RNA sequence: UGUCGGCUCAUCACAUCCUGGGGCUGAAGCCGGUCCCAAGGGUAUGGCUGUUCGCCAUUUAAAGUGGUACGCGAGCUGGG
RNA sequence: GGAGGUUGGCUUAGAAGCAGCCACCCUUUAAAGAAAGCGUAAUAGCUCACUAGUCGAGUCGGCCUGCGCGGAAGAUGUAAC
């Protein structure tokens, strides 16, 4: 998982969610797409 | 093995035994095991032109137990049927004639051979030639350990009286005198030295075609898939003019067997992302073989039609200039991966491509980033001399690589 | 397979290949029906070839028709095309000619009539570099 | 994307074709590959038969010249309208050959003076 | 309001050196790289130099970075 | 379903939609690019673009603006109402 100040979808299967208070990037195609925080 | 059969040195095994035609008996081992179902490896095997012995049949199928026990007797009835449909003929009555297994020095007795006469017999006492060497028995020891007086034509045995340690294939034979064996001895040696420089010279790639013939290539790649690949691209090639097979081909390094086989072939090495050991550089250089090692698939596939033509020769290509053996590494949290090394051969510079080789298998590509002895950036180490070395955007350099560096000749 | 045979040239295996991409079938059954070839017009002109392997192993030959590129080609004086088409024209078409090939050309096209094959070829025409004219 | 005034300019179109036609059937392409299909419909265009592909709810508005009426209820799922305007008939002996061949289509029902079938 | 270094004695922060829990990997395995959570306990001996530092020799699971009048002379020393 | 001229022309050993350059037309159609992506040594193969049916009332994105959320780690003890 990688951690930025700005997270923003990398493909066309990159979700946004926002999880307990944390916007999150979750990928169903590549696990290297995940991101936290931004 | 029951469990697990049929991998890539079992077909090294299976075509080192097709190169010189002998019988093949398989012996499947280890079937006091849950999984070990067999017919995987009776089918598994069968496309490798050893059918069994139950479809079609050139071989038998009997499943032994070593440690257990049982089967042994089925395999030894078997070996012994397969080989009485192969001739078998001998006279135990003739001068002894055979071939020595292996030899070995020792402070008492001196040099020590183990002969295994194949024809006549060795009673003791005759003036024996083997290879160079001659001399005469003057004590014989049978395998258990015990002094015996006569040989048989096909009994192992082990002599004293040589005057040097003897080679793993020379042929021991039953002379009259000394002066015979001592014109003998220096004819085989003259013999052996003219032969080296011949095949050194007609064996290799340039001159196949000058003078079927059926050329006959040893390959070792570096990853299965391309080697799979390649000898799909080399199956179809050659129609009137020489024709190409290959004899070997597996994964690793150019391993001293394989540059055997192909002396004993008479094939040419080809080698693809990897390097030859030590034993096998000493092999080649005895018996004068071709060696060419290769980056790219299409290149040997290119010269192999060029020489299958026989329109052009030439080295070109790549030139090897230097090789280091990195000794330690320090790599530095301040993005670096310093390894030091000493200079084994040749001499490093900087502006050139660097090859990065672990287990004799390339595992980089690319140029330098830091050739520093302490801090001069000498950009240039002569062999011999210790410096640190650094890699462009590549780490993971363990500890025992070896860092080639090439010029790319135009 | 949907490979291109030149007017015979079996008697090779080069472009066999029929072990990675095709099943393994007997050449000279092919090579046999490399006469079946018979050529037309020199043994160069490459033709439309498809096996049938595909229930069983009864190989048989399609032999479609000739690709409307070397027509064009060789029909019209050039050898060869415009490396840069439009730009290098080779040179201009004869309009019956463009006919001449879409009338032989009746297997597929998949045209009403020749009047909608003559605009068929000359979108062919007019990436090889030939002037198209009526 | 087709608009509005697109849309209804092949309704028209359809029109022109149903009103002129003689017998028409009403067929289905789920799982026809177009290849069969392209032989099909020249073999259609060369027997002079007309077949199209339309919307299921612009075929229940097309016909309106009472050529085919009677299959506003059945025109649902998939559904080509195979109009014959000359030769009232004709259309008939391909479909029964295809559908027992290609295993496609119920073929509906036919137009020869409002009878489905 | 006695200013470097050493000795004795410490206390806190976490921007974690080891041990602990994880995501990604150009992670086969053994070893790694990078980021996230985590301050409970641990965290060299010598040769040279007045040295802090540094370079060396040999160890260790590791030989962390900082604040405390660059902690500490009404606790010692006095080499600079 | 997602197709024919057609492996477009060239280069190339082989470049077939998918190394690179030049174009980028036409036909049966509901639509289907001389092709957006993954793969093949090259083929093969698997999706998208578009379309038919399906269910049946809303749906997509941009602009202006009020209030909030992450970016946000320190040393004696909460300790930045
Ligand atoms: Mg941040
Ligand atoms: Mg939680
Ligand atoms: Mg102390
Ligand atoms: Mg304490
Ligand atoms: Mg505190
Ligand atoms: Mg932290
Ligand atoms: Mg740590
Ligand atoms: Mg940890
Ligand atoms: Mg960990
Ligand atoms: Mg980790
Ligand atoms: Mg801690
Ligand atoms: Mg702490
Ligand atoms: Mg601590
Ligand atoms: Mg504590
Ligand atoms: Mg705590
Ligand atoms: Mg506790
Ligand atoms: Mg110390
Ligand atoms: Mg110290
Ligand atoms: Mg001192
Ligand atoms: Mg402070
Ligand atoms: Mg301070
Ligand atoms: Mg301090
Ligand atoms: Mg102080
Ligand atoms: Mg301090
Ligand atoms: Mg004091
Ligand atoms: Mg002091
Ligand atoms: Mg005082
Ligand atoms: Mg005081
Ligand atoms: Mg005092
Ligand atoms: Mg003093
Ligand atoms: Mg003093
Ligand atoms: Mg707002
Ligand atoms: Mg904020
Ligand atoms: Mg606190
Ligand atoms: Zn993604």
């Amino acid at each position: 998982m990688k951690v930025r100040a700005s997270v923003k979808k990398l493909c066309r299967n990159c979700k946004i969610i926002r999880r307990d208070g944390i916007v999150r990037v979750i990928c169903s195609a590549e696990p290297r797409h995940k991101q936290r925080q931004g | 093995a029951a469990d697990d059969g049929v991998m890539p040195q079992t077909q090294e095994a299976v075509q080192h035994a097709k190169a010189a035609g002998v019988p093949i008996v398989v012996a499947v081992n280890k079937i006091d095991k849950p999984e070990a179902n067999p017919d995987n490896i009776k089918n598994g095997l069968a496309a490798l032109d050893v059918i069994p012995e139950e479809w079609g049949g050139d071989a038998p199928f009997v499943p032994v137990s070593a440690k257990l026990g049982t089967g042994v007797d089925e395999l030894l009835e078997a070996v012994l049927l397969q080989a009485e449909v192969l001739e078998l003929k001998a006279t135990p009555s003739a001068p002894g004639r055979g071939v020595v297994v292996e030899s070995r020095l020792d402070k008492g007795r001196g040099p020590v051979a183990t002969v295994l006469v194949q024809d006549g017999t060795l009673r003791q006492g005759d003036m024996v030639l083997v290879g160079i060497n001659y001399g005469r028995v003057r004590a014989m020891l049978d395998e258990n350990g015990k002094p015996i007086k006569e040989a048989g034509p096909s009994i192992p045995v082990e002599i004293l009286g040589l005057d040097g340690t003897p080679d793993a294939g020379d042929e021991m034979t039953v002379v009259a005198d000394e002066k015979k064996a001592r014109e003998v001895a220096l004819f085989r040696q003259g013999k052996f030295r003219e032969v080296k420089l011949a095949r050194a010279h007609a064996g290799k790639l340039e001159n196949i075609f000058e003078n079927k013939k059926t050329l006959n290539i040893v390959l070792k790649a570096d990853v299965r898939g391309s080697l799979e690949a390649l000898q799909g691209s080399l199956s179809g090639l050659g129609n009137d003019e020489v024709q190409v097979r290959v004899v070997g081909g597996g994964v690793g390094g150019i391993t001293e067997s394989d540059a055997n086989l192909a002396l004993a072939s008479n094939a040419v090495l080809f080698g693809f992302n990897v390097r030859a050991d030590a034993g096998a550089r000493k092999i080649v250089e005895a018996e004068g073989l071709d060696m060419r090692y290769y980056n790219v698939i299409y290149d040997i596939i290119e010269d192999v039609k060029k020489a299958l033509t026989g329109m052009l020769g030439s080295d070109l290509r790549e030139n090897i200039l230097g090789i280091a053996e990195v000794r330690d590494v320090f790599r530095s949290p301040k993005f670096g991966a310093i390894a030091g090394c000493m200079v084994t051969e040749g001499m490093v510079h900087r502006n050139r491509p660097i090859r990065v080789l672990r287990d004799d298998v390339v595992i980089f590509e690319g140029e330098l980033e830091s050739l520093r002895r302490f801090k001069d950036d000498v950009a240039e180490v002569r062999a011999g001399m210790e410096c640190g070395i650094g890699v462009k955007s590549y780490n993971d350099v363990k500890v025992g690589d070896k860092i080639e560096v090439f010029e790319k000749v135009e | 397979i949907k490979l291109q045979v030149k007017a015979g040239q079996a008697n090779p295996s080069p472009p066999v290949g029929p072990a990675l991409g095709q099943h393994g079938v007997n050449i000279m059954e092919f090579c046999k029906a490399f006469n079946a070839k018979t050529q037309g017009q020199e043994p160069g002109l490459p033709t439309p070839v498809i096996i049938t392997v595909y229930s069983d192993r009864s190989f048989t030959f399609e032999t479609k028709s000739t690709p409307a590129a070397v027509l064009l080609k060789k029909a019209a004086g050039i050898t060869s095309g415009s490396a840069r088409p439009n730009s290098q024209k080779v040179g201009t078409v004869t309009r019956a000619q463009l006919e001449e090939i879409a009338k032989t050309k009746q297997a597929d096209l998949t045209a009403a009539d020749l009047d909608a094959a003559v605009r068929t070829i000359a979108g062919s025409a007019r990436s090889m570099g030939l002037n198209v004219e009526g | 994307a087709i608009k509005l005034e697109d849309k209804k300019a092949i309704v028209a179109e359809v029109n022109e074709a149903a009103k002129a036609a003689l017998s028409a059937v009403v067929a289905d392409a789920r799982g026809v590959t177009v290849g069969a299909m392209t032989g099909l419909r020249k073999e259609a265009r060369e027997a002079g038969v007309y077949v199209k592909v339309v919307r299921n709810t612009l075929l229940k508005r097309a016909v309106e010249g009472t050529q085919f009426d009677v299959l506003n209820d059945v025109f649902k799922g998939p559904t080509l309208i195979a109009f014959s305007n000359e030769h009232p008939g004709a259309a008939a002996r391909i479909f029964r050959e295809f559908a027992k061949g290609q295993d496609k289509f119920e073929i509906k029902a036919a137009a020869f003076e409002g009878q489905f079938l």
